[PDB]
């Protein structure tokens, strides 16, 4: 049985850890709703 | 229940203790999560019970209590922030500029950031603080590294 808990406030920080790199992919989406990579 | 604007962990206890399986946003009186985090199932938040309302496989998304409210979409150009929520840690804000998703049916944001699959439905947010997608589905690159679409759901 799932139950849910708050965990905070939706708000942009100010000087947050600043971090991921930003690639481009080509990608196709199934009906199951998972992504692949199309090579 | 709780119905104060903001996120939220999704817990279980049929498994060993307390587990997290994923994250949700409360706003507007609507609860919103990605479908595999709870399969469609009904919710709990204290007494009260949190009823399904609208749901799609295929987006991955879900809402309890009444239609989906997010409608913000990244700009194509900023950096945004992961509201990452991790099972047992603190939420915290990661700022990243997102990469691109080519599909055959348009261009996604994607974010490539790593954190545990109970991570699932944390917000990704503009400077605005508007929601503008969920973190948790998307691919593994070349590296064995994770990169997660930011899926966005239609405000009817
Ligand atoms: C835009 C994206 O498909 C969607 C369309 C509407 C809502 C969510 C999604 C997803 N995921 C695509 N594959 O190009
Ligand atoms: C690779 C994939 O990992 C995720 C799934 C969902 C959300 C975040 C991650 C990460 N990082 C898995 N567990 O199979």
């Amino acid at each position: 049985d799932m139950y849910i808990e708050r965990a905070g406030d939706i708000t942009w920080e100010k000087d947050a850890e600043v971090t991921g790199n930003s690639p481009r992919l080509d990608v196709a989406l199934d009906e199951s709703g998972d992504f692949s990579l199309v090579e | 229940g709780e119905t104060t604007d903001g996120v939220y962990r999704v817990m279980t206890r049929r498994l060993l203790g307390s587990t997290q399986v994923g994250v949700g946003v409360m706003q507007e009186g609507v609860f919103h999560t990605m479908w595999h985090v709870t399969k469609g199932a009904a919710l709990r938040s204290g007494e009260g019970r949190l009823d399904p309302y609208w749901g799609d496989v295929k987006q991955d998304l879900v809402s309890y209590c009444g239609p989906w409210k997010l409608d913000a979409a990244w700009d194509g150009l900023s950096e945004v922030q992961l509201l990452a929520v991790p099972p047992g840690e603190r939420a915290k804000n990661i700022q990243t500029l997102p990469g691109i998703f080519k599909t055959k049916d348009g261009d996604i944001g994607a974010v490539a950031l790593d954190y545990p699959a109970g991570t699932s439905g944390s917000p990704i947010l503009d400077k605005c603080g508007r929601v503008i997608g969920l973190y948790g589905n998307g691919v593994v690159i070349k590296n064995g590294s994770y990169v997660s679409a930011i899926t966005q759901g239609k405000r009817e």
